Parts: C-alpha cells; sequence; structure tokens
RNA sequence: CUCUUAAGGUAGCCAAUGGAUUAACGAGAUUCCCACUGUCCCUAUCUA
C-alpha cells in the first residue's frame, strides 16, 4: 500500500460497524477510570499520575483564565525592537569547613604506615604554568579531576550568564592556606576575564578582568556558579 | 533445526564438540574446517555446544587458500566417526570427520563433494544430496 | 539501492524519552544503597546510575540516527523527491541536533563518572549522580521540536512507494482530469483514486504489469499546470522532478472535449512548455475520452 | 556498450546437433497421454485428486494412504497380502525364483 | 567487492585479537598522563628505521594545546640499524618541526650521550629557579626509552627487554642533583587507517600471541631487500612468501612430526628477527627540496 | 580393550587396506601414478619415495631402501599374495552368491593375479635399478 | 507444458521425484499435495508411484532411467524393490545395480536414446546402463563440470545445461546428445537444473520461484506447447537481453 | 659577539672486528608451538 492508504481504506469502506458507538461508551467510561486509577495506582506510577493531574489542572485553570481576559476586551530603537535578549558582598557568610572535611588522608609504604600525604577533596583553581611536584616531594594532592578553568558567571545588571575563563582566586573565605591553594568553594573571591561582556571605563579603557563570588558548592553539583561584582 | 534445511530432524549422537577439526570434502580449496560455534544448540551451564551428522556449524579454515581463510562461514557436517544409531536397526559410522562449506540458505559453495555423505545429512538437506556423487 | 524505509524505529517525544530512559533506568539498576555501607559499594552504585543512563539516551539517538536514509546518499530522483516532500534544510538540521544531543550525553557521562571517582559521602555522590542526570534530561528537553518534526518524517516517509529509477517505465503526464488515474487502474491493479475534481492525487503513484514477460512500473503523476516554476508548487514539483529524472516512456494526455476545465491550446502550451523536460526519452501523445469527442472531427 | 556481448552471447545461443549417424530419434507421447482431458480446479465433474480424498478421510498428517492399491497384480484379491521375509534363519527373498 | 559481498554468503571475518590493541589500555594512558603533568621536558623518542611511523601527533597536539609551558624535543634512537645519510636525513627534516637529536642507545659504546646531556644542562640553567626539572621519556612501545636512561646513568637503572611492554609503570631516576628522569610505558595513540599489519610492523606485540604470522610475512618480503634476507638466512630462489618460508623451514630443520614444515614458528621467528634488528631494513625518508 | 591396541588401532589413525592396496598394485596405470607423484609440501619426502606394499612414504631414497630391505616389508609383500578377501569370501562361506564368488576366484587365478604378479616383478627390479 | 510447484516449500523438484515417458516417481512424505499436483497434470495416463529408497525422500537424486527402464542403487531394499515392481508394468525393466556411485540421478543423464555419465563409474555398469536403459553412453563433463545428471536436464526434444557451460562445449554435447541445447538457469538463479526440474517429452515441472523468462526458455527448449520451437530464442531475445 | 636543518638514492668512511642483542651451564622467573592425553564436555567401571 502507498501514501494514506488507511484513509482511503476508510473513506472506502468505513470503519466497524461499532465503532462510533465503543468510542461514545470508552469516553464516557473515562471518568470513572480516572478516579478508580487515582484511588488504585500505587507506588512510584500513583505519585506520577498524582503530579500530571495536577499539572493538567493548573494548565485547565490557565486556559479559562486567558479566554475570559481576552473575552474581556523599553524605549529600543526601530532597528532594536523585534528582537529579544553599600560595599557588602552577596554572601557574607558561609559555612565553615574543616580541615578534616578539606583533606583526606593518603596512605604510603608497602605496609601502609606512614600517613604524611594529604589530598584535597574540593574543586581547585592551580594557574597557568602548572607543573606537578615530584612524588617524593608532594605533599598535598590537586587531582586533575577536580582542577577546574572556567564558571558560568551570572551579571546583575543585564540579566545574563556567561562561560568565562578564571584567572585567579583572591580570597577564598575560610583560610589564607585555602586562598594560596587555590580552592573554590562557596563564597570563594575569583577573578574572572569579561572581554567578552564589553565593559569600558569612563576613561576609554577596555575592561578585560574583574571579581565575582562563587555562589554554588562545585564538589556537589560538579560546576561552578558565581556572581560578577558590579 | 536450521533455515535450509528441509523437515524436522530426528536426534543423533553426537560427535563434535566445540573446538574440533574435520576434514573438507567439497571442492572449494579448504583442507580442514575448525568448529567454533553450533548453529540451533541448546543452554546450558558447562556443556559445550556439539554437532553431529546433518548439523549445521560456524567453521574457520586452518589449512586451505590464504583468500579462504581468516572468515568464518557456515558449513554442514556431512560424515564422523562416532557411532550413530539407525532406526533400521544399525550402529554405523565413518573413518573420519568431515563437512562441506554452505551459505546460510544451505547451499554449497563448491560444486562436487568427494566420499561418502550420510543419508541423514543427505535427505536433510537438498543442495549436498544434489552434489554428492557418494550416498552411504 | 534500498527503494524502502519502512523500517524506522518509533521516535518518541522529548517527555516521553525521557520518562522511558528514566524509568529504565530506575527499573533495571538496583536501587536500595545505605549510608553504612562501604564508599565504594555507595561510588560504585552511583557510578552504574550514571552510566547506565547515559548509554540508555545514546542507544535511542543511535537508533534514531542509523534508521533515517540520507539525503545527499541516495539516488537524485529520491533526493529531489524528499527534498520537495521534508524540506532536506530541516531534516539535516534535526538530525544533526540528534548527533550533537548524543555527543553531549556521552560527555556528561564520562565527566560525572570521572566526578564520582572522588565521591567521599553518600549524599555528595547522590548529588554528583543527580546533577548528571538532570543536565542529561536538560540537553534532551532541548530536542523537543527536532523529535516531533522526525516522528511526522518518519510515519510519512513509511508510506513512501518504492520506484527503482533503473527498471522499465511508463510515466504518465498532463492536465488534472484528464484520466491518468483511470489509465493507471486500466493498465495496472493499482489503487489510485477517480474523481471528476482537479488534484483529486496529491503523490505519486505506482503500478505494475508485464509485458513479454518483463516487468514494467507505470508511474501517475498529479497534474501540472501551465506556470513559471518560480509559483509552481510542490504537488506539481513532483511530477516535474518524476519526469525529469526517469528516463522513461512519457505518455501526454490530452482531453479534447474539455471536461477537464482546460481548452486544447492550454493543453497544447502546456506540453510545449514541458517539452525540454523530456529529452533522451521515450514520448508519446495519448488522446483520452475518444467515446465523447474523436480527434477526427476537430476543427 | 563493448562490456556485455560475450556474456550476452554465451547464453542467447542454442547450439544444433548434426548427423552423426543414420539413426532416427522421435519424441514419445503416449496414446492416454494425447487423448487425456486437462484438469480444470472450478469444475462441477473433475477427477477427485488424492488430496480431496485425503481432505474428505482425514487431512494432511491424518490421513494413512494405502500404496497396495496401485499394485498391477495377476489377481486383485493378493493385493492386500503379507510377502514373508523370514523362514528358520534364511531370507525368502534371495530364495524367490521362477521355476 | 568488499565488505557488502561477503555477508551474502554468510562470511564474517574473524575477531579481532585482543593482543593487537596492547598500549592502548587506560591503565596505560593514566600513567601517561601522569608523566607529562609531572614532566618539564618531554622527550619523544622516535625509532630510526620508521620516525614517521612512531610518532605520538596526537600527544604531541595535546601537549601544545593544553601544556604549552612544557619543552617536546626528539629523540632520534637507534641510528645504528640505519646508513649514516639516512639518519642525517631524517635529523634534517624532523628539525623543520622540533629539536631533534641522533642517538645510538648502549651503556658502553653510545653516541649522542654528551649531547643529550649538555641539553638537559641547558634546560635546567633555563630553569634555574625551579630547584629541579624532570624530563619525561614517552613514544612507542620498544623504542629505547629505558635503554636511554640507562645510557645516561652508565648503569642497568631500567630493566630493558626486546620483548615490548617491558616497562608497565613510571619509574623516577636521578641523574644530577637537579635533573629527574621519568621512565614511562609505551603508548600507542587508536587510529583507524593503522592496520593490523602497521601495528605488527611497528614492534608493538609480542609475536607469540598472533594467530597466523604466515600472512604477514609478505609484509616483511615487501619492507625488506631481497639480497639483505637471503644473506642474512644463507638461502636463495623464492618467488613469494609460502616458498621463502619452506625454504627457510628446511634448511633449519624445523620440521613437525610428519614431515610438514613449522610455517607458524618459523613465522614467529622471522617477525622476531625483523622487529629486533637481525634484517636491516629501513624506511626511505623525504626527498630532499 | 587395551591402551597399546586402542591408541593404535584408533579410527583417526587408521590405514589403507589390503584389497585397496592389491586393486593399485594390479593395474599398470595405477603402479605409474604412485611411482608419479606430484610434488606435495605436507608429505615426507615431497610425496617421493612411496612404498606401495606398505602405502607408506619415506624421507628418503635410502630410508625407501632400509625399508626395502626389512622384514615389516616382506611381511606386507607375503600378505599381498593371494586373494584379496572381500566380502563375497564371506558371503559364499556362509552360502550366500557361491557362483559370483566362484566366479571373481576364477578370474583372479587367470587375469587379474598374473598381471599384478608381473607388476610387482617390474615395480621390483625399477626400485632396484633407481636405488 | 511447464507447471510450477514444491514440495514442501521446496523448489527442488528433480531431487523429490523422477518423471519419464512412461511412469513418475514421487517421494512418499507428507501430504498428498505433490502427488496431486503430478496428478493433476497426468491424470491416469501413466502410473505415479510413492515410494522410497533406502529410507530416503531424494529418489530423484538417488534412482536413473527413462521409458523402457529404472535402475536403483545397491542400497535399495528388496520391499522398496518389491514394491516398485509391483507398482510398475512389466514394459519396464528393473534394474539393482552394484556402483560405487549411488547417487545414479546424479552421475547419470540420459533419455530414451543416449546418456552421458561420471567418467568414473566402472564398464560393468556402463554395460548395465546400454543393457536395460537401451541407450548409447558417452562419458562426459558439462564444461569439466562432473555430476551430469545434477548439472543437466534432457528429454528427446532438447536439453538445458548449467549457465557455465562454454559455446564449444555445448556445441560438442549437442553433437553427442543429438538435441538442441541451451544454457540457462532455474529456481530464480540455480545453476543445478538437473535437481531443479523434472522433464519429459510433453511436461515439465519447476519450482515456484521460477521467473517467467526462465520459463519461456525452458518451453522453449523443451518443445512443450504447440506453438513452442526451439528457434524463438530470436524473438525471446530481447527479454533475454533485458533480464540476463 | 656567536651557537642548531651542511651530509642523500638499501649500507659508509674511519681505526679480523666494530661487540653486553656475550657461547656454555641452571630443581632460578616467564611466553609460545608440536606431540599427548579423563584437565574438561560427562561421568562410568575394576582392585587392595
Ligand atoms: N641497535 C640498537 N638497539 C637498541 C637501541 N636502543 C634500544 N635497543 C634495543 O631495543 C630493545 C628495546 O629496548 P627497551 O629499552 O626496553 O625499549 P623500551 O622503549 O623501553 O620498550 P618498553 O619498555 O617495553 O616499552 C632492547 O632489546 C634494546 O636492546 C639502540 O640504540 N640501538
Ligand atoms: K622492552
Ligand atoms: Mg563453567
Ligand atoms: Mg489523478
Ligand atoms: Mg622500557
Ligand atoms: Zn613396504
Amino acid at each position: 500500500p502507498q501514501n494514506d492508504y488507511i484513509e482511503r481504506h476508510i473513506k472506502q469502506h468505513g470503519k466497524r460497524l461499532d465503532h462510533e458507538e465503543r468510542k461514545r461508551k470508552r469516553e464516557a467510561r473515562e471518568s470513572h477510570k480516572i478516579s478508580e486509577r487515582a484511588q488504585k495506582l500505587t507506588g512510584w506510577k500513583g505519585k506520577q499520575f498524582a503530579k500530571k493531574r495536577y499539572a493538567e489542572k493548573v494548565s485547565m485553570r490557565k486556559k479559562i483564565k486567558a479566554h475570559e481576559q481576552s473575552k474581556v476586551k523599553d524605549a529600543l530603537p526601530t532597528y532594536l525592537l523585534d528582537r529579544e535578549q553599600k560595599f557588602s558582598v552577596p554572601l557574607p557568610k558561609v559555612r565553615g569547613i574543616s580541615e578534616e572535611e578539606m583533606f583526606k588522608v593518603i596512605k604510603t609504604g608497602k605496609s601502609r604506615s606512614k600517613s604524611w600525604k594529604r589530598m584535597i577533596t574540593k574543586h581547585t583553581f592551580v594557574g597557568e604554568g602548572f607543573t606537578r611536584r615530584p612524588v617524593k616531594m608532594e605533599r598535598i594532592i590537586r587531582p586533575s579531576a577536580l582542577r577546574q578553568k572556567k564558571a558560568n558567571v551570572t551579571h546583575p545588571e543585564l540579566g545574563v550568564t556567561v562561560f568565562l575563563p578564571i584567572l585567579a582566586v583572591k580570597k577564598n573565605p575560610q583560610s589564607p592556606m585555602y586562598t594560596q591553594l587555590g580552592v573554590l568553594t562557596k563564597g570563594t573571591i575569583i577573578e574572572v576575564n569579561v572581554s567578552e561582556l564589553g565593559m569600558v571605563t569612563a576613561g576609554g579603557k577596555v575592561v578585560w578582568g574583574k571579581y565575582a563570588q562563587v555562589t554554588n558548592e562545585p564538589d556537589r553539583d560538579g560546576c561552578v556558579n558565581a556572581v560578577l561584582l558590579v | 533445526s536450521g533455515n535450509g534445511a528441509q523437515g524436522t530432524k530426528f536426534r543423533i549422537s553426537l560427535g563434535l564438540p566445540v573446538g574440533a577439526i574435520m576434514n573438507c570434502a567439497d571442492n572449494s580449496g579448504a583442507r580442514n574446517l575448525y568448529i567454533i560455534a553450533v548453529k540451533g544448540s541448546g543452554s546450558r551451564l558447562n556443556r559445550l555446544p556439539a554437532a553431529s551428522l546433518g548439523d549445521m556449524v560456524m567453521a574457520t579454515v586452518k589449512k586451505g587458500k590464504p583468500e579462504l581463510r581468516k572468515k568464518v562461514m557456515p558449513a554442514i557436517v556431512v560424515r564422523q566417526a562416532k557411532s550413530w544409531r539407525r532406526r533400521d536397526g544399525v550402529f554405523l559410522y565413518f573413518e573420519d570427520n568431515a563437512g562441506v562449506i554452505a551459505n546460510p540458505k544451505g547451499e554449497m559453495k563448491g560444486s562436487a563433494i568427494t566420499g561418502p555423505v550420510g543419508k541423514e545429512c543427505a535427505d536433510l538437506w537438498p543442495r549436498v544430496a544434489s552434489n554428492s556423487g557418494v550416498v552411504v | 539501492m534500498q527503494l524502502s524505509w519502512k523500517d524506522i524505529p518509533t521516535v518518541a517525544p522529548a517527555n516521553d524519552l525521557l520518562d522511558i530512559v528514566l524509568n529504565r533506568t530506575q527499573r533495571k539498576t538496583p536501587t536500595v544503597i545505605r549510608p553504612g555501607f562501604k564508599i565504594t559499594r555507595i561510588r560504585a552504585f552511583y557510578m552504574r546510575k550514571v552510566k547506565y543512563t547515559g548509554e540508555g539516551f545514546v542507544e535511542k539517538f543511535e537508533d534514531i540516527l542509523k534508521g533515517f536514509p540520507n539525503i545527499n546518499d541516495v539516488h537524485p530522483f529520491h533526493r529531489d523527491l524528499m527534498d520537495t516532500l521534508y524540506e532536506k534544510n530541516h531534516y539535516k538540521i534535526s538530525l544533526a541536533a540528534i548527533s550533537r544531543a548524543k555527543s553531549l550525553v556521552e560527555q556528561v557521562a564520562r565527566d560525572y563518572v570521572r566526578l564520582l571517582k572522588f565521591g567521599q559521602s553518600l549524599f555528595q555522590c547522590k548529588q554528583l549522580k543527580r546533577a548528571a542526570l538532570g543536565r542529561m534530561a536538560t540537553i534532551v528537553k532541548k530536542l523537543r521540536d527536532p523529535l516531533a518534526y522526525l516522528e511526522q518524517v518518519r510515519q510519512h516517509i513509511g508510506r513512501l512507494p518504492s520506484i527503482d529509477p533503473n527498471t522499465r517505465t511508463l510515466l504518465i503526464c498532463g492536465y488534472p482530469n484528464v484520466g491518468k488515474s483511470s489509465f493507471l487502474r486500466c493498465i495496472t491493479k493499482s489503487d489510485v483514486d477517480v474523481q471528476p475534481y482537479a488534484f483529486t492525487t496529491k503523490s505519486l503513484y505506482v503500478g505494475h504489469f508485464d509485458y513479454k514477460y518483463l516487468r514494467f512500473q507505470a508511474i501517475d503523476t498529479p497534474g501540472i499546470l501551465d506556470r513559471p516554476t518560480e509559483e509552481m508548487n510542490n504537488i506539481e514539483m513532483q511530477s516535474i522532478y518524476a519526469i525529469a529524472h526517469l528516463r522513461s516512456c512519457v505518455l501526454y494526455f490530452m482531453d479534447l472535449s474539455e471536461q477537464c476545465g482546460f481548452t486544447i491550446e492550454a493543453q497544447v502550451k502546456l506540453f510545449h512548455s514541458i517539452k525540454p523536460l523530456f529529452a533522451n526519452k521515450s514520448v508519446m501523445v495519448v488522446i483520452n475520452k475518444t467515446d465523447i469527442i474523436r480527434p477526427e472531427d476537430l476543427d | 556498450s563493448q562490456s556485455r556481448i560475450n556474456n550476452v552471447l554465451n547464453k542467447i545461443h542454442v547450439a544444433q546437433p548434426q548427423a552423426r549417424d543414420d539413426v532416427k530419434r522421435t519424441p514419445f507421447i503416449p496414446e492416454s497421454v494425447k487423448n487425456l482431458k486437462k484438469y480444470d480446479p472450478e469444475d462441477p465433474n473433475r477427477r477427485k485428486l488424492a488430496r480431496d480424498i485425503e481432505a474428505e478421510n482425514g487431512g494432511a498428517g491424518v490421513f494413512n494412504v494405502n500404496l497396495k492399491d496401485k499394485y498391477l497384480l495377476e489377481d486383485d484379491e493378493w493385493k492386500n497380502d503379507i510377502m514373508p521375509e523370514i523362514l528358520d534363519g534364511k531370507n525368502v527373498y534371495d530364495f524367490l525364483d521362477p521355476e | 567487492m568488499g565488505n557488502q559481498e561477503d555477508k551474502e554468503n554468510g562470511w564474517t571475518s574473524a575477531a579481532k585479537e585482543a593482543i593487537f590493541s596492547k598500549g592502548q589500555s587506560k591503565r596505560i594512558w593514566n600513567e601517561l598522563y601522569k608523566v607529562i603533568d609531572s614532566s618539564d621536558v618531554v622527550i619523544h623518542v622516535l625509532d630510526a628505521r620508521d620516525p614517521l611511523g612512531t610518532r605520538c601527533k596526537s600527544v604531541e597536539e595535546y601537549m601544545k594545546k593544553e601544556t604549552p609551558h612544557k619543552h617536546l624535543i626528539y629523540v632520534l634512537n637507534k641510528c645504528d640499524l640505519v646508513p649514516t645519510w639516512v639518519a642525517a636525513a631524517w635529523v634534517k627534516h624532523l628539525s623543520k618541526e622540533r629539536p631533534t637529536l641522533a642517538f645510538h642507545a648502549s651503556i658502553t659504546n653510545s653516541f649522542g650521550k654528551g649531547s643529550l646531556i649538555q641539553l638537559l644542562r641547558q634546560f635546567s640553567q633555563l630553569h634555574t629557579d625551579r630547584k629541579q626539572i624532570s624530563v619525561g621519556f614517552i613514544g612507542y612501545p620498544n623504542t629505547g626509552k629505558s635503554s636511554i636512561i640507562n645510557t645516561l646513568r652508565k648503569k642497568k637503572v631500567c630493566q630493558v627487554a626486546p620483548i615490548p611492554g617491558e616497562t608497565k609503570v613510571w619509574q623516577y631516576i636521578t641523574l644530577m642533583k637537579r635533573i629527574f628522569l621519568i621512565d614511562c610505558p609505551g603508548i600507542v595513540p587508536p587510529s583507524s587507517k593503522d592496520s593490523e599489519e602497521d601495528i605488527l610492523f611497528r614492534g608493538v606485540v609480542r609475536v607469540e600471541h598472533v594467530t597466523h604470522p604466515e600472512q604477514y610475512i609478505p609484509g616483511v618480503l615487501k619492507r625488506c631487500q631481497v639480497k639483505h634476507l637471503e644473506r642474512t638466512y644463507e638461502i636463495s630462489g623464492w618467488k613469494d612468501a609460502t616458498e621463502f618460508i619452506e625454504i627457510l623451514a628446511r634448511k633449519q630443520g624445523r620440521l613437525l612430526k610428519g614431515g610438514e614444515p613449522d610455517e607458524s614458528g618459523v613465522s614467529k621467528q622471522i617477525l622476531n628477527d625483523f622487529n629486533r634488528g637481525k634484517i636491516p631494513w629501513f624506511v626511505l625518508p623525504p626527498e630532499k627540496e | 580393550m587395551g591402551r597399546y591396541s586402542v591408541k593404535r588401532y584408533k579410527t583417526k589413525r587408521r590405514t589403507r587396506d589390503l584389497d585397496l592396496i592389491y586393486n593399485d598394485l594390479s593395474t599398470k596405470e595405477s603402479v605409474q601414478k604412485l611411482l608419479n607423484q606430484p610434488l606435495d609440501e605436507t608429505k615426507p619426502g615431497l610425496g617421493q619415495h612411496y612404498c606401495i606394499h606398505c602405502a607408506k612414504y619415506m624421507e628418503t631414497a635410502i630410508a625407501l631402501k632400509t625399508h626395502l630391505k626389512g622384514k615389516v616389508h616382506k611381511r606386507r609383500v607375503k600378505e599381498l599374495r593371494g586373494v584379496p578377501y572381500t566380502q563375497e569370501v564371506s558371503d559364499a562361506a556362509a552360502g550366500y552368491n557361491l557362483n559370483k564368488f566362484l566366479n571373481r576366484v576364477q578370474e583372479i587365478t587367470q587375469s587379474v593375479g598374473p598381471e599384478k604378479e608381473s607388476n610387482e616383478a617390474l615395480l621390483k627390479e625399477h626400485l632396484d635399478s633407481t636405488l | 507444458m511447464a507447471t510450477r510447484t514444491q514440495f514442501e516449500n521446496s523448489n527442488e523438484i528433480g531431487v523429490f521425484s523422477k518423471l519419464t515417458n512412461t511412469y513418475c516417481l514421487v517421494a512418499v512424505g507428507g501430504s498428498e499435495n505433490f502427488y496431486s499436483a503430478f496428478e493433476a497434470e497426468l491424470g491416469d495416463a501413466i502410473p505415479i508411484v510413492h515410494t522410497t529408497i533406502a529410507g530416503t525422500r531424494i529418489i530423484g537424486r538417488m534412482t536413473a532411467g527413462n521409458r523402457r527402464g529404472l535402475l536403483v542403487p545397491t542400497q535399495t531394499t528388496d520391499q522398496e524393490l518389491q514394491h516398485l515392481r509391483n507398482s510398475l508394468p512389466d514394459s519396464v525393466k528393473i534394474q539393482r545395480v552394484e556402483e560405487r556411485l549411488s547417487a545414479l540421478g546424479n552421475v547419470i543423464c540420459c533419455n530414451d536414446y543416449v546418456a552421458l555419465v561420471h567418467p568414473d563409474i566402472d564398464r560393468e555398469t556402463e554395460e548395465l546402463i546400454s543393457d536395460v536403459l537401451g541407450v548409447e553412453v558417452f562419458r562426459q563433463t558439462i564444461s569439466g563440470n562432473i555430476l551430469v545428471g545434477s548439472y543437466c536436464s534432457l528429454s528427446n526434444q532438447g536439453g538445458l545445461v548449467h549457465p557455465q557451460t562454454s559455446v564449444q562445449d555445448q556445441e560438442e554435447l549437442s553433437s553427442l546428445l543429438q538435441v538442441p541445447l541451451v544454457a540457462g538457469t532455474v529456481n530464480r538463479g540455480s545453476s543445478v537444473v538437473g535437481a531443479g526440474m523434472v522433464v519429459n517429452d510433453y511436461l515439465a515441472v519447476t519450482g515456484l520461484d521460477t521467473t517467467a523468462p526462465e520459463l519461456s526458455v525452458i518451453e522453449s527448449i523443451f518443445r512443450l506447447q504447440d506453438a513452442q520451437p526451439e528457434s524463438i530464442s530470436g524473438n525471446l531475445r530481447d527479454t533475454l537481453i533485458e533480464t540476463y
């Protein structure tokens, strides 16, 4: 068969003789079926059914409100219309993180008797030109999987988020030792490259570096989110 | 009981487990066939899949033409050295184990078969019976 | 060639695909993990969750990508027909979006398994696994329109007739309401509709017959109007592409009774306008409906 | 195209014989064959085929045909006779002989 | 005429052998990224017989993209196995890209040791503020990284074998007070154009684990010269690989029980001789411009 | 049953039958074909130096000569003397196809026998001259 | 007079049946559909015998014969031989042959006057063929292909050989057999024509998968219908050129 | 102030050889092949 052969068959021979009556009785039964499903389905299927019912009721109420509202009844230039898009830090105080949580003890030796090596469990920024210390003289370990180079920085003005490269770590609020180790935790002040934001000073200098504050836990969610301090 | 086989097959004593090497009885250039699998084999822990007369296997050519080697091809077992019972009333066996190269439809690659061919295999596969000069 | 593409698996929409893959992860992987277990066991549990969900999404995408034909690789007749039917630009853009989503899901899975190597507690490992699954879900939610387009295209393309552009072909062309479908009914056993109004037939229809033990295919086309190609539409472009691509014997059907709503002068003008189309092909003019009016007693 | 010449010729050529002896070899069609009537599958008065007999008796896989019904013996009473095969350690068939 | 026709008869290619994927394990590549992360200078070791064959272009591109501060140089080893003009031409051609040093690694009779030592002292002087530098040796299996390190130390400090994959983990060696050397396992970058034959003839795998070396013997015949082969094995008169194997087996007495010559054993021995440098061969250098 | 007989007379280690060897030696064309064999790389001595009586390949002509100067070869030659003992002999002993057996015996006595003997004599003198 | 049928969904008619001018042999396996397919064309004009050979269903490959005689291999049982003798009239001689090549239908390809044989059959077998079948015997290979019975279909009218037969081989075989010969396939591209079909002077039976051009070639070469000579190859040349 | 890509056509110059790619030996560590087999398919039987 070719093209719309089922529709041609319906046009030429019709449907089954009780098709309309069967469909009408099933649609009449749908209300009882919905109530029985709501009272009978258990577990994850029941929870999903309740969530979908709530969403459908919300959508129906919105449709009714929009219909009733319709039945009742930035100064952009021409080339831009018809187009779319105190010195306090936003996080003055964050959770304290102890050294026991920050560092993990790494044991060395055949019998695992030495315990002088420590591994940083948080995300870090190591910078440019980084080379690993020789293993015999390597006490502090910053694994490569936890090293970060870029962050999602939200600008308060203009309401956008841009993926920017990290330049430096300015102040880790937990400790200056964590600051010099480059630990990226919640509330850390970092320096970011803002070249693609198109910022110009009052004197005509192009701004390409500013400060941002990290507002999430990259150890928890696998990424660095920051707010640009403008 | 395999694709291309004509009808049902009654049980025969199994002679060739996986890893066995049998002679090649056709004229396609292969000298021996190395069994790596048996079509239609069952599933049981620790039990090796084994072939019998008239069964289709997957085989690699160990000795033969270099172009013929280094590939897996279907084969049909036409002779076995393990004794099996005919329902007419005798146990019988051949000197060697031997098979022929075929396609998944059961058609021979060669044009003739040298040596005797079992009646079970010849009656099961029409192309083997067409290419056989000696049937038992 | 392939000549038919009905064997494409069903393309689910974005939310349905999300439900299928996530519920498959929940059903087919173990779901009980305790905070009292070893940290290696906890890490393996959540790594398995992430890896399995990524594999499920990737295999659905691969089933989509392998099934659909390559528009550039097929024969030029099929390429032009599918471009007329489905807008090749949208077609390739949707399939490329599927491919990009597959690569992104793979990247998310690898990154979060590597991150889960360093998880220190059940809470952290659970947060990382949920982050990976949420990022995959956002990727999948960004494919809502291409998936719907591809499901519609799959359903339509599964019903296209198989036309071999290399076999023997009798092509039938002309104005609407001249009897092309009636001639196809007479010479083949195709089920093409015959109605006395213009453009009853909106797509190519194929029939078959045997002449001197040889298989011939007959192609009935939607009617062509005497208009320039700039204002020619897709339905007529089907017939134009069929005539241009199929090396065949063309039969131009003329109605001398003007029951078709087109005059004899208009039919002759259409013939002379589509004259450049049938180069290096057999051409013949057939005058239909001779029971109403004959060519002999014409002006 | 020059490529498809030998292949076409080797299958379009029909070989013909020539003499080689004064021996006449003629086709043989039996009189019953040439007086046979063409079978009509849709006909009120046609021959009842063996498949019709099988279908009316048992059907495929249930009907047990008697092969001895087609024997051309001297006496029709001998059709349902069991031929002995063994007698006191000897095979009857290798002793069976006229005169 | 290749892949599509085979499936019609039910013919499937045999499963790819697991020995040919050696040098591609996640363990080995984790070791490689460890030594690169620990190295200030990276020495890529090339085989003077097939230097373009033994180049890790993907690793070089990774180093130039992600770690531009690390210094990558070339050491062309096994220069004694090629003619002098071949080695000079290869040095000239590879110096257009990177600083390349010819080398012959040996504890007692070496070549290039002093040049490499003064080069490493120059790198140390350039990094005089770092208090130490590390030089990581990378390259294909069996190219001679361990031999070169032993040559620099004038002592067997790294284990060396003709079989590929002797070195399995990294190893620190102290050359001077400020200079460390890092030995690394060999690597083989994945690729689709590189066939099992190319992998085998780059000396990557141990021949004892391959299925049928007779099919690879024609590669030996194509890569080697007839006169060199006949001088090595004291035979002559063959017309193809099978007859070459048969003549060599009959001369050496490598006959199985029953009279059939040991084709697989002789072929494995030939491949071992080819890879280990008992048969002279080299790849032609690029044409001079 | 015992290990020696089992591992000597396994089916996969079977040897050529005496009646087949007798048929090979009976006709001069078969003897010529077995004397002039194509070069086979899978055979001892490249398919040359083949003893027809014992159906055995030797690695060298000196090995074939030592085999000919031996009791094992003499044992096989003595075994290959009389009637080949096909199935017709056992059938006749049971009393079955006796006339067929008698016809075969008289054919062997009259025609096949002396021709096979002359072929054996020519083969023996050929081997003595060439070896 | 070419019909298409199957033996239990198999196109190999010559494997499971034997057709001569005076009798027909069919295997006993399964239902009576195959027997009735032969019976629709044959009526009761010639005997049609259900039979087995050594317990097998491959009777067209195990047996060989013509309108005057039938040869069965030595593996035939006494009961099967007696069954054949009782089922066939006295005008058909029946012989059990002591032959090493037991697939007589493969090693012998004969008609009422001539026979081609495997070049390695016995002299006594040749003399038995001449005595029982009443035909001349020639040792031949069809373009180097042994098993002439499986690679040739032959009647008193014409013959079909396997498609890999050279023109000179066709000429020599036509001179020997004294019938026109053509090369071609049966059962949609099979080269085993002798095991693919059965034929006599007035009937051909092939498999269902035989195409219309192949059927037309078979009809023309075997001169089946009233207006089918061997000279209409020129008229079928266009169709054959398109088909090849 | 300056330093490195000059070497060229399947084997060189330069002092038999250009070597530790070291023979032989080993209840030393390891890989592979033939032969061989109850290691296994799959277990059975016999003796003290
Ligand atoms: N002729 C010659 N042979 C060499 C040279 N350098 C190394 N070899 C030989 O090549 C083989 C490889 O030696 P290795 O030092 O183990 O090479 P590798 O790159 O470290 O190989 P793996 O450790 O297995 O990855 C050894 O048998 C050496 O004797 C050289 O400069 N000249
Ligand atoms: K090594
Ligand atoms: Mg197990
Ligand atoms: Mg229409
Ligand atoms: Mg090493
Ligand atoms: Zn002897």
